[PDB]
């Protein structure tokens, strides 16, 4: 039977709108669908149901049999309410899709109406296929709560057995502690060392201590800026006074770790910046305060994506996604480094995770990048 | 005899309880709604209904249908009133309370969409190859049978439709192609756009001028070649949608050419799933971009045209990844897949654009076409300083409520300037620093600037703008041979 579930007071179910997919994808959705209804997980809606979700098709980590995926973020927003501190430092986590038990729940029937989404068709030839649950769906935040005394108590004794392991569960995945998290490094800021050095050099230099004195204000660049005095050729080399070696020794010693007094506080949103360096390079920090990172990272593109920026993009925005439940818990805020219409288009053909995060759309900054590669 | 749709009112609220204006089996309590002459003010009932999923709200394109041998369209009449209202419901009606869905309530075009696509539902299963597609009280069913056939299919569907009340107009009355629908002409092998006339008027007010602007794009969608700025002058400080413009004489020129031009008929092929779909993009003047897409050389299934300014500084690589991103998106709908581009801009270019810019940027599988004119980069910024050039230590600085600035350098080699603005801002005297710089430098430059703002514009390569001031900027790079801008904070 079923739990009783229900919408924060006074709010109404979403209705977003479903966005252009393709033929290959409508058809995979389709006949996906047409087996769902014969398994009553799914039942067909009338118009009295004004509710709806976007809906499309994924293929999961080297697989070839197409995922449904429901974008339940605006149901999610709006579904009334109900971390292994250890699990970051484990040598390896895997992460194991158990979303097809919510099937087996009913999802009460009050609620039902909510989960409306709809199939589109080629050029609108046709009204679009409309649905709507009649079990717990996959991606809803209800899904993992509800089904939750069932889940443990299914691993009650997996975890008396072996209650070293750590079971982590999120959404539609299952963390056991293939994620490697103990090999996890936060890229810290890192001055040139050269040979010789251009008054371009110092400037360059002086610019990023500026920035990174944002992070770190025992950084002091009195002394490079001395070396600036004058208005040289850029290419004209300046011997560094000892009194400026010192200064710039302070300063790489100041940025050998994390600034001090950097919590995390759950009560908090957690944002992600990405940073697109070139060479398929690209950086990301994850903080709540400005300048006060709670982990800033770097990825390289993977391969089959060389010419690709937009897959980058969401392979790395997965990367750092996964990340972040890893550690906190929770998926963070993106401001993605792209054009909203581009990223809108292409992001469900390079997408695998079951799980949407959060984004928004930036303008990059140039300074900003010169700075954390 | 057709499944009834359950509807209950917005929660909180009670059927419309308004009382009756004074005046001189589809119908059988403390309701009641105006009612006079049978037109009925539902008003207030539906501001009471609950909502129902969208109706139609996205038509289809013609370049997007199959050509079919025969097409014919069948209306339904007495549409709503052949469809039964939720037995429940129907009190709140009352005004004397329908069983059929009303002519004028909320519901009721949903509704019946609903019933319709449940009627036809049977019909379509062991009709595959018979494609019906409903647009309000019409039904537009194509196939691939010959004349006689398809007739006496028409007829069965007739009959299906009969089983349920639904009556349609027979043989005889039924109206024939080509279809005059939203601004198209269909045929079952070919489409276009209906008729258009330009007046040939010697007295143009503002809301003819308007219309015909009008009438013009609409038609651009196949005509390209369409001019509407020489007229488009001609609304300029217009008093008001009576006043008589007088169309100046560069305004009977792009009149009577673009007249010309909607001499010569023009027709839209129809799509063959076998074949691939191809865009090309031609970049026609600064800021404005043509595309036709086609699967035959020559025999476009759409043509269209864009000028959209994403901003206030672009060049032509951003400009074409947009027009890009709008045919990609317009043919997703449309077709259901990404054509092939045939852009005017070569591998090389884009590669070192996409790889460099600080924003991920993709174009789906293209291959370049050499057709002039060709989108490229009109400069490079050095990526390292240069030896032997001049450098320009730069400042500009203005006060923000007095606008009162000044811009000038400082350069290794002596040489010094500083002039004085007036009604400017701060960025514009960073800016006027700069071009100040450039102005007075040769072909090759090192400048240092402490404005980020300047240097964010520049960096991203811009080749067209808003800004008098940040054009004149771009026209001083194109000519150096070498610019090599770096930053440094401020005071
Ligand atoms: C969107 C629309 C409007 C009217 C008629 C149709 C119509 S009638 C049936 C569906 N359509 C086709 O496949 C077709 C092909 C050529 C002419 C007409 C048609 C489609």
């Amino acid at each position: 039977e079923t739990v009783p579930v229900k919408l924060k007071p006074g709010m109404d179910g979403p209705k977003v709108k479903q966005w252009p997919l393709t033929e290959e994808k409508i058809k995979a959705l389709v006949e996906i669908c047409t087996e769902m209804e014969k398994e009553g997980k799914i039942s067909k809606i009338g118009p009295e149901n004004p509710y709806n979700t976007p809906v499309f098709a994924i293929k999961k980590k080297d697989s070839t049999k197409w995922r449904k995926l429901v974008d339940f973020r605006e149901l999610n927003k709006r579904t009334q309410d109900f971390h292994p501190a250890g699990l970051k430092k484990k040598k390896s986590v895997t992460v194991l899709d158990v979303g097809d038990a919510y099937f087996s729940v009913p999802l009460d029937e009050d609620f039902r109406k909510y989960t409306a989404f709809t199939i589109p068709s080629i050029n609108n030839e046709t009204p679009g296929i409309r649905y709507q649950y009649n079990v717990l769906p996959q991606g809803w935040k209800g899904s993992p709560a509800i089904f939750q005394s069932s889940m443990t108590k299914i691993l009650e004794p997996f975890r008396k057995q072996n209650p070293d392991i750590v079971i982590y569960q999120y959404m539609d995945d299952l963390y056991v502690g293939e994620l490697h998290p103990d090999k996890w490094t936060v890229q810290p800021i890192v001055l040139p060392e050269k040979d010789s050095w251009t008054v371009n050099d110092i400037q360059k230099l002086v610019g990023k201590l500026n920035w990174a004195s944002q992070i770190y204000p025992g950084i002091k660049v009195r002394q490079l800026c001395k070396l600036l005095r004058g208005t040289k050729a850029l290419t004209e080399v300046i011997p560094l006074t000892e009194e400026a070696e010192l200064e710039l020794a302070e300063n790489r010693e100041i940025l050998k770790e994390p600034v001090h007094g950097v919590y995390y506080d759950p009560s908090k949103d957690l944002i992600a910046e990405i940073q697109k360096q070139g060479q398929g390079q690209w950086t990301y920090q994850i903080y709540q305060e400005p300048f006060k990172n709670l982990k800033t990272g770097k990825y390289a593109r993977m391969r089959g994506a060389h010419t690709n920026d937009v897959k980058q993009l969401t392979e790395a925005v997965q990367k750092i996604t996964t990340e972040s439940i890893v550690i906190w818990g929770k998926t963070p805020k993106f401001k993605l480094p792209i054009q909203k219409e581009t990223w809108e288009t292409w992001w469900t053909e390079y997408w695998q995770a079951t799980w949407i995060p959060e984004w928004e759309f930036v303008n990059t900054p140039p300074l900003v990048k010169l700075w954390y590669q | 005899p057709i499944e009834t749709v359950p509807v209950k009112l917005k929660p909180g609220m009670d059927g419309p309880k308004v009382k009756q204006w004074p005046l001189t089996g589809k119908i059988s309590n403390p309701y009641n709604t105006p009612v006079f002459a049978k037109l009925v003010d539902f008003r207030e009932l539906n501001k009471r209904t609950q909502d129902f999923w969208e109706v139609q709200l996205g038509i289809p394109h013609p370049a997007g249908l199959k050509k079919k041998k025969s097409v014919t369209v069948l209306d339904v009449g007495d549409a709503y009133f052949s469809v039964p209202l939720d037995e429940d419901f129907r009190k709140y009606t009352a005004f004397y309370q329908y069983n059929v869905l009303p002519q004028g309530w909320k519901g009721s075009p949903a509704i019946f969409q609903s019933s319709m696509t449940k009627i036809l539902e049977p019909f379509r299963k062991q009709n595959p190859d018979i494609v019906i597609y409903q647009y309000m009280d019409d039904l537009y069913v194509g196939s691939d049978l010959e004349i006689g056939q398809h007739r006496t299919k028409i007829e069965e569907l007739r009959q299906h439709l009969l089983r349920w009340g639904l009556t349609t107009p027979d043989k005889k009355h039924q109206k024939e192609p080509p279809f005059l629908w939203m601004g198209y002409e269909l045929h079952p092998d070919k489409w276009t756009v209906q008729p258009i006339v330009l007046p040939e008027k010697d007295s143009w007010t503002v809301n003819d001028i308007q219309k015909l602007v009008g009438k013009l794009n609409w038609a651009s969608q196949i005509y390209p070649g369409i001019k509407v700025r020489q007229l488009c002058k001609l609304l300029r400080g217009t008093k008001a949608l009576t006043e008589v413009i007088p169309l100046t004489e560069e305004a009977e020129l792009e009149l009577a050419e673009n007249r010309e031009i909607l001499k010569e008929p023009v027709h839209g092929v129809y799509y063959d799933p076998s074949k691939d779909l191809i865009a090309e993009i031609q970049k026609q003047g600064q800021g404005q971009w043509t595309y036709q897409i086609y699967q035959e050389p020559f025999k476009n299934l759409k043509t269209g045209k864009y000028a959209r300014m994403r901003g206030a500084h672009t060049n032509d690589v951003k400009q074409l990844t947009e027009a890009v991103q709008k045919i990609t998106t317009e043919s997703i709908v449309i077709w259901g897949k990404t054509p092939k581009f045939k852009l005017p801009i070569q591998k090389e270019t884009w590669e070192t654009w996409w790889t460099e810019y600080w924003q991920a940027t993709w174009i789906p599988e293209w291959e370049f076409v050499n057709t002039p004119p060709l989108v490229k980069l009109w400069y490079q910024l050095e990526k390292e300083p240069i030896v032997g050039a001049e450098t320009f230590y730069v400042d500009g600085a203005a006060n923000r409520e007095t606008k009162l600035g000044k811009a000038g350098y400082v350069t290794n080699r002596g040489r010094q300037k500083v002039v004085t603005l007036t009604d400017t801002t701060n960025q514009k005297t960073e800016l006027q620093a700069i071009y100040l710089a450039l102005q007075d430098s040769g072909l090759e430059v090192n400048i240092v600037t402490d404005s980020q703002y300047a240097l964010g514009i520049i960096q991203a390569q811009p080749d067209q703008s808003e800004s008098e001031l940040v054009n004149q900027i771009i026209e001083q790079l194109i000519k150096k041979e070498k610019v090599y801008l770096a930053w440094v904070p401020a005071h």
